[PDB]
């Protein structure tokens, strides 16, 4: 229940498949992390509530809550939670995915795949999007969209 | 078989590690949520 950033693990041996954000009692991650499976949280069960494969996003126990957006000018911080590593903030200035439907911030940071769903933050600490859906530009130079949903 | 574990607060960290380029790229997004470069 409590606000924060969370590892998404699967069970022999336990593996970290992703990361998500708990906020206002809703758990937010990317679709390709969970494929909409139910998540266990202590004794409780979080059930998928909204999902969209095209946005690659899913929310549990309620509608998507994160609504902040990149201002197009300022540095941001990826709150990376890599498997086996404590959460760490990586500051960067986003580049830009230019699409027919407008510009989307993008971060040229390459962390292990179990870090998908890690929140990207603005200077007030508001989650402006999730990390881990993107493109490669030339030889594994991965660039992640700052993927944000609609509240 | 999927479960979650708390990893931290959602906080900006003053004076964090700073890295990464800021490329500007033309991209298309298909129905499967796949980004691809366009020219």
């Amino acid at each position: 229940t409590t606000d924060g950033v969370y590892r998404v693990m699967t069970r022999l041996g336990s593996t970290q498949v992703g990361v998500g954000v708990m906020q206002e009692g809703v758990f937010h991650t990317m679709w390709h992390v969970t494929k909409g499976a139910a998540l266990r949280s202590g004794e409780g069960r979080l059930d998928p509530y909204w999902g969209d494969v095209k946005q690659d996003l899913v929310s549990y126990c309620g509608p998507w809550k994160l609504d902040a957006a990149w201002d197009g000018l300022s540095e941001v911080q990826l709150l990376a939670v890599p498997p086996g590593e404590r959460a760490k903030n990586i500051q960067t200035l986003p580049g830009i995915f230019k699409t027919k439907d407008g510009d989307i911030g993008a971060v040229a940071l390459d962390y292990p795949a179990g870090t998908s769903g890690s929140p990207i933050l603005d200077k007030s600490g508001r989650v402006i999007g999730l990390y881990g859906n993107g493109v490669v530009i030339k030889n594994g130079s991965y660039v992640s969209a700052i993927t944000q949903g609609k509240r | 078989d999927m479960y979650i574990e708390r990893a931290g607060d959602i906080t900006w960290e003053k004076d964090a590690e700073v890295t990464g380029n800021s490329p500007r790229l033309d991209v298309a997004l298909d129905e499967s949520g796949d980004f691809s470069l366009v020219e």
